[PDB]
């Protein structure tokens, strides 16, 4: 507790600062529980050895300067700690986590521990790349302005054949979609093997942008067991002059996340980012590690998309989506923001709206999400009662209704489904639409 | 059961898929921009009015993204009527080609807006 | 749950079975919570696709086949489910933990959910490299047979410069110890560049080699920010003609891993494996994934150590460790096997004991792991009164007095601390660390 | 001067900051030569042009923030500048100079310039390897 | 002195010859001083060594051969040196440059120094690649003749993002201009990234040629940190199959742009090179080099365009373009020419006139540097009253006035005003440039 | 604020940019190298009056350079007349080519001289 528990340090700007949520034992103090954290986290050795004598350790341990009760919970507190720049490895986000998150979850003084929020300094961010272009730059190489941006994921995700694959992307996009996407799961398998459903997949892109005249993307999935193997699929991508590729960070990692975030810089390609076994880690309130900082750790190691959930708590959402697209953003507790985080000018990233959505929803994601978004929708296009182009056409219809009356200063939240039932009044497309989903 | 047309059903990015804009719903747009502070602009094309790709075929290069300047951007304007009358300049002297409204945030420091405002006859 | 809960079905032997511990929200009855993990773990749909008519569903979903009541538990069940084969991509960990845990985790209708166990069929097991060497290839290697390996992490994990590390690493060795560490943590940073480190380390361990006469091993940890790094430190440690290197699987990920454990399969390398960050996964009994699937995971992608704890609940812990060490193992629920698992030979793992352990845990650890087990002292060499060397020999020591002991009959749970006392009569040595640690 | 010399100007900790020993043409006042060599060392332009509406070229733009003479000299003066992070190339000395040094000693306004002192910030300096090994590793 | 200060001596035609403004501290003698400069960049030894018995010095050693007093300056004069040919590395301005300037201006008895220019042999300059191009090359390929050619420097140099930076590069290419230029400073930074700049400008100069039908370029700038990074911006420029590329070749430096040369040369690239820097070396009379022998540098090093200042001292600049040019300038002390120069057929350098010009200073280029030189019109273009395109209209307009008039006889000097008045009289895009700039 | 035109300006380098040349005028840009002892030569093209890409993309390769000689350089050439009659007799030949009058300085062993003397109608 000594050495550990600091009420009085003051922050320096290139210290790392962590918020944990901790819930001691039964009998162990907060003061002890928390400097228990800064040590199990840094410096801190079960017994005295003679080798700490031949540096200046203080210089190295991780402090716990704060600590404040949660209100209505038994027992469980914030607790502050604060670890300086020289314990971490330049440009790496596995060395990040390691560090402060590699041991102290299984410290027996405590009975449960999460990490809320990290504010990571601004000299930390320049040693990484961040996403290979960002908000803006895609936007300019799409050539798209003022709206969301619209996917699709193709399903059944294992079953079609690579041919068949292709055809569900050729009907969805020439309707009015922007892009398609491989299921998180859709790696290489005995039924479609990855270059046979990139190549189809190419010819079908390339034939619905012709039709359309309108750029199309299809999130070819480069997710594999080695690094090896996820550099070639990237590679094939490259050859066929496709915009954008994917990758599953989490079950792939960081160190593979990185490689290809460098490489798609280098290439110009776009990368999306799925954030497939994240509730694993992110769920419970009381252990783990909040989306938030995993969506932190993907905007340093890089990625131009990620996806962020559907909100259709509401607050806690927008307060991660402001970290990943602004330059900064103030502390905002209302929001889980603990603490202010700026960029210097690392690339945004676009958040992803996934999940069970469909043209009822559209005001309400316009409105939450706003114009620098991307609302996927799978089952809302593939289940349109005639076919994939004109389930494509419903949702791009139903979003420029939204939008144009967005921008004529009508209330969205309001509003909404009136501005759907007018559209409704000369789309056929949104008509059959609205009459399968409400 | 309507099957989605293939000959000339090409499009324009954002609002290309609403009925055409009447005048008073294009002057309601122009206002958006005005209000948001973002400075109005008429691009027009009269060769490619789609995408494509002659030069380049890496990754994020395309062709026919760039289209041609109308004058210059319209910075001070307060009146939607300066930006439709010019709307009207324009298609006076370009009546074969494609026009469209972009916005450019001088804050943002990119483009932020493109919708079309005018399509040959045929489109 | 038609389609997906069927207690009829009989499990195939190319089947990927999963143990998942269910806890529905209040008012979901067992059999729909059953079918919505293993329909949310595979096809499943929010809405009607037409695509779902060119396949045949049935050869790609996952099936709830079983499901049993917890016991003393509030509305907790354990839920089986099969997988086929074809889902799963060959030879990739990343694709296999992405298709079961990448999206059931965050259902709503849970309130929350666990992975206690897989059973990796042998046809899916065939495509995996596993293990670069294993537990019998590195006693070859080594020349060490009939006693557990010794091992010491060097601390301060950050603060010494290279030289005073590697200073550190030669007076360990040369006391006794087989092994010096690398903090999961000590990767590249400020004070201590990794190729600084390899260096002095290298030389460090050939000068206690040569002073001892018995072979020596550094653990230099290879975990970077990219691929690309992760090579480049591996890559120099085959030109130094070490034994031994390091990665933090989980925080590089399984991508990185599978590459370096491929590539010290090549190059002659042994590879140990931290598990820094499974804490945040396996703590909580509610939700996450048991250690148990994070275990068989890394047999699969590949590494010939693993920590896997202290033990000093016993029976879980013996329990996965026979996961790691043998090549079948039958199901055996009061371990926590919840299905039996067959190897076809590949290579066992060996477990390294560590955490806070000393020379009065020597007849615990040697009885509870036996022959095939790393123990690792850290502080438990450092913190010897007479410093690292001395330490080493009360370790060596220690160690050799309860194998004779065992191998002469004695019960090393009835009289371990018998033997110790025994051992401090003409160890010095040891007689010194004894004062010191009881 | 109106938008190059600004004394109330506070540097930020990412700023890189310059001071130069500033030596002006006779009739030009320090201020006025303080605010040239900001200008002339990041944005300014002869002439006005349109593009620049499509920036907020305050972010860009170097600042004259303090003036001080040199003592026993004949019309010499120590200006400081900062210069805003993004203006430079992470781990690049080269563009560093460029963006700096590259074109103010050419200004006419000026009889002469001497950089004699930079303040390289702790978020760029981060951005570069520095010595292969240094000090204590060579020992 | 007795051995450096050598007036007889004749020199040889494989000589390096230096012309050096020597200011010596009050009570130095000329000859001393002239001795000093030649024995401090040669041989010469505070103090005697053995050593020099194993050689023949005298081989080896500078002669300050011929001293001559300034002409109206207090205590200055006019040292020639010669060093022989042996001193020099073949085909490296790195050595040759730390050979003769590498020490000698911190002698402390001299209280300033200036090299005013070089004399380099014949047998040295066959060892260098000379420019990628050159003068008569460059037309060739382009496919102009008979005039100036034309650029624009894009402004503002930082805060455009990549696309927009790009939509003025088409404008101004599209009215007339054959190049636009990256300003010096931008290299690659937070809001533009060098690739997504090289892909649009890629775009706008192809679109802008497409219209014309004229040859079209852009000096993409690949001045970088490392030799890596640049040759990786110089590649991508070969991918793109564009015309031209940059370098800021005294802060980038000579092993650096030498380097890029080559790459230039085997890869069919033209080279614009960039003097950012220069006035911190070649302003004061008094101490430092004259940009006379930086020109020559970059003759041998290699560049197709540099840049040479504005005029608009006329003689001394005039002099310095013959340098750059021409196959064979004679010794003209009115002009700064020290030295009479031979290039045996190295090609010749492209002088770029730039700096605050616009249209009414056409008249005076044309005549001053005649039709191979590149006149650069950033503001003069970018700041026309009605945009881009119509501020390159005037610029070409003007020009090719100007070209016409002098072609049918008509004296620039005496009616350059008269020329671009009549001009404007069926221009309007040049009528609205001189309302707005005389 | 006038829009320059994008449709059917193409142009075709020095001299272009200006009114198109009066016989006179003509004459005297011959004069021009005639006295500089320049040899003049005509040039024409009816298929590809412009540059363009077909056969290769690397750095510094176009197609559409070379146009092709009408006759051959007209050394010791004096009179203007002389070269005016050629161009006269080439339109008569090919009215509907692209003619364009080029100069070789043989003392610097390079062409040096191209300026567009004629265009088919409607260019
Ligand atoms: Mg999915
Ligand atoms: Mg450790
Ligand atoms: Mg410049």
């Amino acid at each position: 507790k000594l050495t550990y528990y600091t009420p009085e340090y003051e922050t320096l700007d290139t210290d790392i600062l962590a918020a944990f949520r901790v819930s001691p034992q039964p009998g162990v103090p907060p003061e002890e529980a928390g400097a228990a954290v800064a040590a199990e986290s840094s410096t801190g050795t079960w017994t005295t050895v003679w080798t700490d004598g031949l540096t200046n350790l203080d210089r190295y341990k991780g402090r716990c300067y704060h600590i404040e009760p949660v209100a209505g919970e038994e027992n469980q507190y914030i607790c502050y700690v604060a670890y300086p720049l020289d314990l971490f490895e330049e440009g790496s986000v596995t060395n990040m986590f390691t560090s402060i998150v590699g041991n102290v979850f299984g410290f027996k003084a405590l009975r449960a521990l999460r990490l809320e929020d990290l504010r990571i300094p601004v000299a930390y961010v320049k040693t990484f790349q961040g996403p290979p272009h960002g908000i803006q730059v895609e936007r300019d190489k799409l050539n798209k302005y003022g709206r969301p941006l619209l996917g699709c994921t193709i399903k059944p995700k294992l079953g079609l054949s690579a041919k068949n694959y292709g055809r569900a992307v050729y009907e969805c996009l020439r309707g009015g979609l922007d892009f398609t996407k491989d299921d998180e799961n859709v790696n290489s398998q005995p039924f479609m093997r990855w270059r046979d459903r990139f190549l189809f997949c190419a010819e079908a892109l390339y034939k619905a942008q012709a039709e359309t005249g309108e750029i199309k993307g299809h999130y070819l999935n480069a997710t594999a067991g080695t690094c090896e193997d996820m550099m070639k699929r990237a590679v094939f991508a490259r050859e066929l002059g496709v915009p954008i590729v994917m990758h599953d960070y989490l079950t792939g990692g960081f160190t593979a996340n990185t490689t290809l975030s460098h490489y798609c810089r280098d290439n110009g390609l776009l990368l999306h980012i799925h954030r497939a076994m994240h509730a694993v880690i992110d769920r419970q309130k009381n252990h783990g590690m909040h989306f938030r900082v995993l969506a932190k750790a993907l905007r340093l190691s890089g990625g131009d998309h990620i996806h962020s959930g559907t909100v259709v708590e509401r607050d806690i959402t927008l307060g991660f989506v402001d970290l990943l697209r602004d330059d900064y953003t103030e502390k905002d507790r209302s929001r889980g923001i603990y603490f202010t985080q700026s960029w210097v000018s690392t690339p945004g990233v676009l958040p992803v709206a996934s999940g069970g959505i469909h043209v009822w929803h559209m005001p309400a994601l316009t409105e939450i999400f706003g114009d620098d978004s991307v609302l996927q929708f799978g089952g809302g296009t593939l289940g349109h009662p005639w076919g994939n182009a004109p389930g494509a056409v419903a949702n791009r219809v139903a979003l420029e209704a939204c939008v144009q009356a967005r921008n004529e200063g009508r209330d969205l939240a309001r509003e909404g489904n009136t501005i759907i039932r007018e559209a409704t009044k000369w789309s056929p497309e949104l008509a059959a639409a609205c009459e399968v989903w409400k | 059961m309507q099957v989605w047309p293939i000959l000339n059903l090409k499009k324009y990015e954002t609002l290309s898929y609403l009925p055409p804009l009447t005048t008073d719903q294009l002057a309601r747009q122009v206002d958006y921009l005005l209000n948001n502070k973002w400075v109005p602009c008429l691009e027009f094309e009269t060769d490619h009015g789609f995408v494509y790709r002659e030069h380049h075929n890496s990754p994020g290069y395309y062709d026919g993204r760039y289209w041609t300047m109308w004058k210059l951007p319209m910075f001070g304007c307060t009146d939607p009527a300066q930006v439709l009358n010019e709307l009207e300049e324009c298609k006076k002297e370009y009546p074969n080609a494609f026009i469209r409204i972009i916005g450019f945030d001088s804050n943002r420091e990119v483009q932020c807006i493109s919708f079309i405002a005018y399509k040959p006859a045929g489109y």
